[PDB]
């Protein structure tokens, strides 16, 4: 339509980590239903079936299996070919709609020994494998830098299971975000007056509101409606930035056409005559 | 078929799988704690 | 012999007030617990003053 | 057995006839946190009549100041009747005055 | 600041709370006698007086 | 289904509800309902009881179902009336400076149940469409009911004001037609009142109407407060240095006062006063003084709030609390006492071994000289742990000794009922009353009026 | 009982950033300096690692690992 | 957590959270206590603020995301006992595995779950529908003359099965012979209590309430970071309360988490707390008095008031919903009287006393009062002589 | 364990439309909307686009409850133009400003950033 | 006279703003467990009789 | 009625009658029936002594005297 603006982008900062961006010349709703997507629509890989073997430790079995759900999982490579479970034709599991790790440890040492993302292993090859300690030549390796200590084991302890590791998105549980956390903010010298300040003096000032380098503070305009919104999405490790905004307008866009195709299915079944 | 029974501080199988009295062999104590089950169940990692 | 006296925990005559801390979490007892309570027949049992 | 007896019940002595006021004297150590057990350790108790007395004996004297704590009392029936020593107060063994 | 200066100490050095008592700096009173002190809250009013 | 709670004080504590069955396993209830039942949502729990036929299930539906139970014949008001947020989020709303933009007021049009289905032209056309909140509220007014007043809110100067001419003050509601012309609604207007909106709704649209008025009230005013918003922080509980010297200053000329009146009563002439002995006149006399201090700082500390004090717009819709509190978190707590006097010499002549004996000064016998923001010291803490007992106490002992006084009184009087010559007789068929209440009248349909003749 | 895997509030995983700390305080009496080069940014995040009271090592002591 | 070794203890109750942490503001006194070894709850991130209503009134909004993250979880044991007595003269308690062929039981719970000793192992799943051991008591025995034999005639059942708890895990099983010498058994439950609506939680400040709702990270109001709240609670729970500390604690909370050092509240100082604190938390970088822009969840508007927010340790309490919930359609009957069970544990109904009658007297709903009090708890059927009022 | 599955929160079930249009009672050219198992993320941005357009009278959102997975939709529009076309429309320029916004974004990317994969 | 009753339940309170003001949100649970008994009609038959 | 041991199934003689303690019903699974005055064993019933005074038991109307040994109580 004629009064659509197709909006505008600028990225301020880009890092493994952060993503920074500009988005202009649009609505706040759309700014506000896509800070929302980026949070529960973007899909991913976490373990969702832990088969427990054996488990001497000091910690209980549903304690291990949720310390170890909540793992992250490079998944940008194959979270896309990955299909849904209930969607898919086969009895329980299978190669098409799944990928399995396997845990085994013990301590037979004398010192106590700690278990760890590396020690977790993809019977499924290594296109997929936990966040820490892959392809690595990486300055953020520090210490032990074992991502998680899944547990600690003294001398007799030992560690037997299988997991099953699914694609699914955040709005079914948090182990799905693909975050780890998103700034969201738009009119930075309060124009609009969306907040009412009681002496506005002893309030800080933000790196975006600096445009009133003064200390004049909030000048007022009536005419004017809510634009440029600023973001920084933050990856939480397990998908890289730019393919959580990628795959979020897809995902968006994906949902939105097949809305209009029920809307069309009620015009096509079922005639729309209704009203 | 057995009934184990591991034991207190002996970390070793009771073994007992009968009607006679528990009492860990070897190991002086009488207190018992039958095994974990080979049967598989499974966990939610939700 | 004439009779048997509830001991308190951790009281003088309770062998856990001699053992050290590495000892008593030898004896599977915890090392914060405060003791003072008598234990009878399963059930830890304190006096009200 | 009789002190076995006495200390578990929470009754007192003849049983057959003393227990009319010297009743839940022993109680099972609260364990749910361990503030509760140190909490629990540290009570203390006044006796009284039961189920409608209104006096003085439940309102917080002054000389409790260092001795039992100001505020920590069941919220319920027994208000201001089982008390709880405060933090470094303390108690006589006593001992021969000769 | 000389019984200060023992209580840090103590982290090593043979001492204990008993020991502060004997120097007589600290005492016990009971409700009996409590009312007849003359009880101070801080040394900060104690020596400002 | 016949809901209930114990301890059941009165017959508007189980009222019928319909049933809407949802996940996780609590009764979740409207709001609203909280004030007849004296629930909480701190871990009250309450009780549900199932009719079993089509003959219970319409008795209950007729006689005890909640929309009838709005105004009780204990005396004729409301038993139930917008309580909490909502209470404060009205006032807030209809204050004459909220305006509202297209988008906004279509989300609230959309929230309510019985809207027209016609858009009201907005209070201000140019430059752009702006609806006034009394004016977004006047289509949550059922018909067309009412009422002058029913507010008698802090607002103006009483008694002299509204005869100042009548600058409008904006303060005074009126309703018209059932539109809101002017004023702000509160807890006198929305509450349980003898005239708020609401009782004159039940008596105007008949109760169905009035229960759909509850609950678009409540949808549609709480949707607003989620974009407004509400709050309160460390910065609704200071002031200025300016007061805070003044609260200090009036402080200090009060002590030096007790300290002065002290000294006449030492010198023995202080002349005492009628049937009084006297230390019962100087009693009498520091007591008045420390409460006038503690009054004159309260009312300069709510002179000294500012406008957006949210502490105060929590007090003035009268949703929670109160002038009092204010007093005691930012001005000065006051005399604390026990059995309506100061506190008692516990030790010999003494409250606290950390006094002089005999020593008649406001703080040593119970003043808290602090605020709750300042922290109390002391003494005045374990002072005001005593001013806290005789509450605690107070309260188990009336919980069992009306418990029994109710029980009692019913046992008498059940069997006396109006017969259908309208004569009221109990069980033997003795005659209470020729007619009841003397004139034959229903306790709910009566209102307060006034005699025109004793002019 | 060990750190968890994500923190509560939002999500940025912290269990990995444990054993770097208590390596940091005993080179360093900085705790602020701490937490700030592991990248404990907003508090949330901070109060996690800072308010832990990792249970776990005396609760290893006991020799019974066995039952 | 209440002690440390608590994995060899079969108390015969007991609650202990997944994640719990020190308080961010302690008080000196809690060095002595050992607060910090075994703490009682979270620092939460709170907002003071309206939101939704769900808060209204001693509820509160709280953050599913968190508790997914496992926020406040807990674990819940129960230990089932149980004895094989030999009971004096001709009779004996067994543990065995019970068969509808050779006993007098036939409770409609199923006996599968069971091993071959009576007694299940540690891991299986249980619910209230099974059985944890099989006991039987061996009675009569035979004294019963000539062939009124049958089947299931040597004993009857009086095995122990799960009201309460109906649903978990075996945690642990424990075979043993106590001070009489019997063979006796302690075996254990565990569960998971995820923090949900009902679950009543407190803060520090004498503030409990039940948790009203729960809102995913998306919904929740959110700033800066989008540092989203654990916890919405209202406003007006202060006012009438005048609970300041709670709102001075998350103000010393704001500047010991960013600072980086555990503050101090212990109560009497000359710390100036209010106004040194106020000037802390500035020096840092926020309202000196903690307010903050939030946005809601809903349409990304800013809510026009700053809200309250900050840390505060709160408490996850042992009054959970799921064990408080209760009902009973038609059920067992006690014949001392033969009306409804009071024994709640065993499906009982709730009373209906004077004073409810006194209610439906009040309403006047004659017939519904007949109901509660004959129809639907006891109704019987006798036959008087008509001559004299006898039933005999 | 009275607590519903996760997934249903936005798992369509078999028995159940995705969408529903019912006529109003009241005023002509009005129509209402029932999106099921679809929160404020849709709902909100649909609003928005059709408070957008120049011939929409009005247009509002309401989700019935929380618990309950379900959103209206009620639209009026001028005596000329259909709602149902302006829903269409107001879509698909959705689906038109999105698949621009995701081109520019990316293109944005493809600037000399050293760090895009 | 104050007699234990059938078809009784008890759980906790919480707030619902979008209750009516006679309405009252039930467990699903609790729904299932207690029981209502129709008598049948020539009229709802179909419908009970896919009850 | 003297001719029981738990029949009285009116098309079938009874195979089963299986006690379904939660209703307080008696169920004939082959068909459909319900027979039953139910009694879940009146010793768990009289029980009712609980959250008053429970260490005294006011309730107790039943000592135990504990006849297995003698004969003649
Ligand atoms: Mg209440
Ligand atoms: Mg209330
Ligand atoms: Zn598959
Ligand atoms: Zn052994
Ligand atoms: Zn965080
Ligand atoms: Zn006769
Ligand atoms: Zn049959």
């Amino acid at each position: 339509m004629p009064y659509a603006n197709q909006p505008t982008v600028r990225i301020t900062e880009l890092t493994d980590e952060n993503v920074k961006f500009i988005i202009e010349n649009t609505d706040l709703a759309v700014a506000n239903s896509i800070r929302r997507v980026f949070i529960a629509e973007v899909p991913i890989i976490a373990i969702d079936w832990v088969q427990i073997d054996a488990n001497s430790s000091v910690l209980h079995d549903e304690f291990i299996a949720h310390r170890l759900g909540l793992i992250p999982l490079i998944s940008d490579d194959i979270v896309d070919k990955l299909q849904y479970s209930r969607d898919c034709t086969c009895e329980e599991f299978c190669p098409e709609c799944s990928v399995e790790f396997t845990l085994d440890v013990r301590c037979n040492e004398d010192q106590t020994r700690h278990v760890t993302s590396r020690d977790l292993i993809s019977n499924s090859p290594r296109v997929i494998p936990v966040t820490s300690r892959n392809r690595d030549n990486d300055p953020n390796d520090y210490v032990e830098q074992d991502d998680i200590l899944i547990v600690k084991l003294r001398k007799g302890q030992e560690l037997r299971l299988r997991a099953y590791a699914k694609k699914g998105f955040g709005k079914e549980h948090a182990k799905w975000n693909p975050t780890a956390g998103v700034a969201f903010e738009y009119d930075p010298d309060n124009a609009l007056r969306h907040t009412v300040y009681p002496k506005p003096e002893e309030w800080p000032k933000s790196e975006y509101s600096e445009l009133d380098e003064d200390e004049s503070q909030a000048p007022y305009d009536p005419n004017g409606k809510p634009e440029r919104f600023y973001y920084n999405v933050e990856s939480c490790g397990s998908l890289r930035p730019e393919t959580i905004v990628l795959s979020a307008l897809s995902g968006l866009k994906k949902k939105l056409s097949d809305l209009q195709t029920q809307l069309s299915h009620e015009i096509q079944s079922d005639v729309l005559t209704i009203n | 078929q057995p009934m184990i029974y591991i034991c207190g501080e002996c970390h070793t199988e009771n073994e007992i799988k009968s009607r006679d009295p528990i009492r860990c062999r070897e190991c002086g104590y009488r207190i018992m704690y039958k095994k974990r089950t080979k049967r598989l169940v499974v966990f939610d990692a939700r | 012999f004439i009779g048997k006296i509830p001991i308190m925990l951790r009281s003088t005559y309770c062998l856990l007030n001699g053992l050290t801390d590495r000892d008593l979490c030898e004896l599977n007892e915890c090392p914060l617990d405060p003791g003072g309570y008598f234990i009878i027949n399963g059930s830890e049992k304190v006096l009200i003053a | 057995d009789g002190l076995k007896y006495s200390l578990a019940t929470g009754n007192w002595g003849d049983q057959k006839k003393a227990h009319q006021a010297r009743a839940g004297v022993s109680q099972v150590l609260n364990r749910l946190t361990f503030a509760s057990t140190l909490s629990h350790l540290r009570r203390l108790n006044s006796p009284i009549g039961r189920d409608g007395k209104l006096a003085k004996p439940r309102q917080l004297h002054n000389t409790l100041w260092g001795m039992v704590c100001p505020a920590e009392t069941p919220e319920g029936h027994a208000v201001g009747l089982v008390k709880n020593l405060a933090l470094m107060a303390y108690i006589s063994v006593g001992s021969q005055p000769s | 600041k000389r019984h200060i200066d023992q209580l840090k100490e103590r982290e090593y050095n043979n001492y204990s709370w008993q020991d502060l008592v004997a120097s007589g700096v600290v005492e016990y009173i009971d409700t009996l006698e409590e009312e007849t002190v003359m009880l101070a809250m801080t040394p900060d009013d104690l020596q400002e007086k | 289904v016949i809901f209930n709670r114990q301890p059941t004080l009165h017959k508007m504590s189980m009222m019928g509800h319909r049933v809407r069955i949802l996940p996780w396993s609590t009764f979740r209830l409207n709001l609203s309902v909280t004030t007849p039942y004296n629930a909480d949502f701190d871990g009250d729990e309450m009780n549900l009881h199932l009719p079993q036929s089509l003959e219970t299930r319409a008795e209950i539906q007729e006689l005890a179902m909640v929309p009838r139970m709005i105004v009780t014949p204990q005396s004729n008001r409301p038993v139930m009336g917008i309580v909490q947020d909502t209470l404060t989020a009205v006032r807030k709303f209809t204050k004459r400076d909220v305006f509202l933009e297209r988008g906004e007021v279509m989300n609230l049009l959309m929230f309510l149940s019985t809207w027209d289905g016609k858009v009201p032209q907005p209070a201000i056309l140019k430059p752009r469409p702006l609806w006034t909140g009394k004016q977004i509220f006047s289509l949550i007014i059922p018909g067309h009911i009412n009422c002058i007043r029913t507010h008698s809110t802090h607002p103006d100067d009483e008694d002299s004001g509204p005869y100042k001419h009548i600058s409008p003050g904006d303060t005074k509601v009126v309703v018209e037609n059932g539109e809101l012309i002017m004023g702000i609604l509160c807890k006198k207007s929305l509450g349980t009142s003898a005239g708020s909106l609401v009782h004159i709704s039940y008596l105007e649209m008949g109760h169905d109407i009035t229960r759909l008025f509850y609950s678009n009230i409540q949808t549609v005013i709480n949707n607003w407060l989620l974009i407004e918003g509400h709050t309160i922080g460390i910065g609704d509980s200071i002031a200025d240095s300016k007061t805070y010297q003044d609260i200090q200053n009036t402080i200090k000329k009060a002590k030096q006062d007790v300290i002065e009146v002290i000294e006449k009563a030492h010198n023995n002439e202080l002349e005492p006063t009628p049937g009084n002995t006297l230390r019962q006149t100087f009693e009498n006399q520091v007591n008045r003084i420390l409460n006038d201090a503690r009054d004159k700082t309260g009312s300069s500390a709510q002179k000294s709030l500012s406008e957006y004090n949210n502490f105060k717009s929590m007090v003035v819709s009268g949703a929670k609390g109160s002038k009092i509190n204010i007093s005691q978190v930012i001005a000065v707590v006051g005399q604390q006492n026990v059995e309506g006097k100061r506190i008692p010499f516990g030790f010999k002549h003494r409250t606290l071994p950390h006094f002089i004996k005999d020593d008649y000064g406001p703080e040593s016998r119970g003043f808290v000289e602090n605020s709750y923001l300042a922290g109390l010291t002391p003494t005045e803490f374990f002072f005001h742990a005593m001013g806290g007992r005789e509450g605690l106490i107070d309260t188990a002992v009336k919980t069992a000794e009306t418990g029994y006084i109710q029980r009692r009184l019913i046992k008498s009087m059940e069997s006396v009922m109006v017969k259908y010559d309208a004569t009221v007789r109990n069980s033997i068929n003795q005659v209470v009353q020729l007619r009841y209440g003397e004139d034959g009248l229903a306790g709910e349909s009566v209102e307060f009026q006034n005699l025109a003749t004793l002019k | 009982m060990i750190i968890p895997v994500r923190c509560f509030t939002c999500g940025k995983i912290v269990g990995n950033k444990w054993e770097a700390y208590l390596g940091l305080l005993q080179a360093e009496y900085t705790e602020g300096d701490a937490l700030d080069a592991l990248g404990l940014k907003r508090y949330c995040c901070r109060r996690m690692l800072l308010a832990h009271v990792d249970l776990i090592e005396k609760l290893l002591n006991y020799a019974p690992l066995e039952k | 957590v209440y002690i440390t070794n608590f994995h060899v203890r079969m108390d015969t109750l007991a609650h202990v959270l997944y994640y719990p942490q020190k308080p961010l503001v302690t008080t000196r006194s809690m060095e002595y206590l050992r607060f910090r070894e075994l703490p009682a709850g979270i620092n939460s991130i709170v907002a003071i603020a309206s939101y939704t209503g769900y808060n209204q009134e001693d509820s509160v909004i709280m953050n599913r995301s968190a508790v997914d993250r496992g926020f406040f979880r807990s674990v819940f044991y129960r230990s089932y006992k149980e004895q094989e007595s030999k009971k004096g003269f001709d009779q004996e308690e067994v543990f065995e595995k019970p068969t509808r062929e050779t006993c007098q039981g036939m409770r409609h719970a199923i006996y599968d779950k069971l091993d071959d000793d009576g007694l299940i192992a540690p891991g299986v799943r249980v619910s209230g529908d099974d059985v944890i051991i099989g006991k039987t008591v061996t009675l009569p025995e035979n004294e019963d003359e000539l062939e009124s034999t049958n089947r299931r005639y040597t004993k009857r059942d009086c095995s122990t099965f799960l009201r309460t708890s109906e649903t978990g895990i075996v945690d642990q099983v424990m075979v043993t012979l106590n001070q009489e010498g019997y063979k006796f058994c302690k075996i254990r439950v565990r569960s998971v209590r995820i923090p949900q609506i009902g679950d009543k939680f407190a803060s520090r400040h004498g503030q409990k309430g039940t948790c009203g709702i729960q809102y995913r990270q998306e919904d929740m109001p959110f700033t800066c970071e989008g540092i989203t709240p654990d916890i919405i609670i209202n406003p007006h729970a202060i006012p009438s309360r005048m609970t300041i500390g709670h709102l001075i604690e998350c103000l010393q909370g704001k500047v010991s988490a960013n600072k980086g050092e555990i503050g101090d509240a212990t109560p009497f100082n000359d710390a100036v707390n209010v106004q040194k604190i106020s000037n802390l938390l500035s020096d840092y970088g926020y309202h000196l008095r903690g307010n903050e822009v939030l946005y809601n969840g809903f349409t990304g508007r800013k809510i026009t008031s700053q809200i309250f927010i900050g840390p505060t340790y709160y408490q996850r309490l042992k009054h959970m919903v799921d064990d408080k919930i209760h009902s009973r359609a038609r059920g067992p009957i006690q014949i001392l009287n033969r009306q409804p069970m009071e024994g709640r544990s065993r499906d009982g109904g709730l009373r209906f006393g004077e004073m409810e009658r006194d209610c439906q007297i009040a309403h006047g709903a004659a017939q519904f009062l007949r109901e509660r009090l004959f129809e639907a708890s006891d109704p019987y059927q006798v036959h008087v002589c008509n001559l004299c009022g006898i039933m005999a | 364990m009275n607590a519903p599955p996760a997934f249903e929160s936005f798992l369509l079930f078999e028995g159940e439309k995705k969408i529903t249009i019912n006529k109003d009672t009241k005023v002509p050219n009005a129509c209402l909307f029932t999106i099921n198992k679809e929160d404020h993320t849709l709902g909100n941005i649909i609003k928005s686009q059709l408070l957008k357009d120049p011939q929409v009278l009005f247009a509002g959102y309401k989700v019935p409850h929380p618990l309950e997975h379900k959103i209206i939709i009620r639209v009026q529009t001028t005596p000329d133009y259909s709602p149902q076309e302006a829903f269409t429309n107001a879509i698909t320029d959705l689906i038109s400003e999105l698949s621009l916004l995701e081109e520019r974004f990316r293109v944005a990317i493809k600037d000399k950033q050293e760090g895009i994969e | 006279m104050g007699k234990r009753v059938d078809f009784s339940a008890r759980t906790v309170i919480t707030p619902d703003p979008n209750l009516s003001i006679d309405q009252v949100g039930v467990p699903r649970s609790i729904a299932a467990n207690m029981t209502f008994a129709e008598i049948v009609t020539p009229f709802n038959i179909d419908r009970l009789q896919e009850l | 009625l003297d001719a029981l041991p738990r029949v009285t199934c009116p098309n079938h003689p009874d195979a089963i009658l299986v006690e379904d303690y939660r209703a307080g019903d008696m169920i004939c699974p082959e068909c459909g029936l319900v027979v039953g005055d139910r009694v879940i064993d009146v010793g768990s019933e009289w029980r009712t002594f609980s959250n008053d005074k429970a260490t005294k038991d006011p309730s107790r109307v039943g000592d135990s005297q504990n006849p297995l040994l003698s004969d003649g109580d």
